[PDB]
């Protein structure tokens, strides 16, 4: 278990690098998509049903494949937000590696019993010949008190790292996801017949998946 | 002949009573000579320990690996390291500085034996020398 | 009238445009492991596979505009 906010932020940088080629190239497919609607190559009422499909899916689909891009996005950054958070850990290049933690708590229990006995012993060296010269054993609480406290840091920190790391995202982006393929497989079942059959007219009129991708959209502007 | 012979066997009692109470005075003295003896051995051992089992122990809890342990939590950690390291060798260095008066105490007291017995020494000379002159006195 | 010359060419310029929609690439971490970031890769691979399954049905589609438009020529005609 071990984070690199380098590197994290490394990805960042790489993951808005292809969502804006992404991006571009989606969009150069919606503009492929809407010139079929604005020609006048084909007419008649197998035109109106390639119009409907086309307006009412095709560019939704490509739009909401883009809202699915900006979804990512967005829970790649409350992704680092929720690490910063758990964790208390604002640093843009901060490394944890809950082993290397783990590692360095294996080293206390020797300490902490070398101060307990040597406090013990030069407790006793002090008091046996206090009699002769009256000197006073150093408190041994000084070391402990930061000593533990560290160790709690230590003990924070590696149990935060655990806790973080079974931290689950929503549902957002594979609701989204889904709703693609339904309504992908929607149309693939309609490709057999024609455009304009009564099953498969009245669905490429039904404006329900547009509305619903352009609220997604609205959503996102704010 | 008999207020001259007490007189010299007066002060040969007196130096005999000095004598034994500067031997007695000695053997307490060195009586804490040797239990100063046995604290500085012990002392200087726990010494030694402090230093391996503690001070030099501090660095294997430090994390100074950049590759591994880097942010705010580093920064959290490597303070309150540094208030224990400090801690550490603060406390190290007031067990040199009790081993130093107790190697100065051993000092002063193995002076103040070397007094007792040059006065138990004058003490029995001059009761030696009191009583031949309460001796030939009679 | 129908152009079937110039139908087909837009259909075509579709189906470049709808497969010219390139992977996601997926995300690096090499030293990183936790799952809240490791995890993402699923969601990319997810994404992808939508996106290849609008790529198939385009693909498809394509076809299904073109014969639609060679039939109202046939049908047109007569």
């Amino acid at each position: 278990m071990k984070i690199d906010m380098t590197e994290v932020n490394n990805q960042k940088t790489a993951l808005a690098n292809s969502i804006s080629n992404l991006n571009g190239q989606i969009d150069t497919a919606k503009n492929s998509l809407t010139n079929l609607t604005s020609s006048s190559s084909l007419t008649g009422d197998v035109k109106t049903a390639i119009d409907a499909k086309i307006n009412n899916y095709q560019v939704p689909l490509l739009t909401n494949f883009t809202n699915a891009l900006t979804t990512l996005s967005a829970q790649y950054d409350k992704t680092i937000e929720q690490f910063q958070s758990t964790v208390s850990e604002n640093a843009a290049d901060a490394v944890i590696d809950t082993d290397y933690l783990q590692g360095l708590l294996d080293n206390y229990s020797g300490i902490e019993t070398s101060i307990s006995t040597i406090n013990t012993e030069t407790s006793t060296i002090y008091s046996s010949i206090s009699d002769i010269i009256s000197l006073t054993n150093p408190d041994s609480s000084t070391i402990t008190t930061p000593l533990a406290a560290a160790k709690t840091i230590l003990t924070d920190t590696k149990t935060n790292m655990e806790s973080f790391n079974g931290w689950t995202r929503g549902t957002e982006l594979a609701d989204l996801l889904l709703s693609q393929t339904q309504t992908i497989e929607t149309l693939i079942g309609y490709a057999s017949s024609g455009y304009t059959a009564a099953d498969a007219k009245s669905f490429y009129n039904n404006n329900e998946f547009l509305q619903g991708v352009n609220k997604i959209a609205e959503a996102i502007a704010n | 002949s008999e207020t001259s012979a007490s007189y010299y066997q007066d002060l040969a009692n007196k130096e005999s009573a000095n004598y034994n109470n500067a031997i007695s005075q000695k053997a307490a003295i060195d009586a804490q000579i040797s239990r100063l003896e046995t604290a500085k051995t012990n002392l200087s051992t726990q010494i030694n320990n402090f230093q391996t089992d503690i001070v030099d122990k501090m660095s294997d809890i430090e994390g100074e690996d950049s590759s591994q342990f880097k942010g705010d939590r580093k920064t959290k950690y490597a303070e309150q390291y540094t208030s224990t390291k400090s801690a550490a060798t603060t406390n190290k260095t007031s067990h040199d500085t009790n081993l130093t008066s107790i190697t100065n105490k051993i000092t002063e007291l193995q002076t103040q034996s070397t007094s007792l017995q040059s006065a138990a020494d004058t003490a029995y000379s001059n009761m030696l020398s009191y009583q031949a002159s309460a001796n030939a006195a009679n | 009238g129908t152009d079937y010359s110039a139908w087909s060419e837009l259909t075509s310029s579709v189906n470049t445009s709808v497969s010219g929609i390139v992977d996601l690439a997926s995300l690096t971490f090499t030293t990183t492991t936790m799952t809240p970031f490791t995890s993402f890769n699923e969601d990319i691979s997810s994404f992808n596979t939508a996106v290849a399954k609008l790529q198939s049905f385009t693909s498809t589609d394509v076809t299904h505009m073109n014969q639609a438009a060679e039939n109202k020529v046939t049908d047109d005609s007569n």
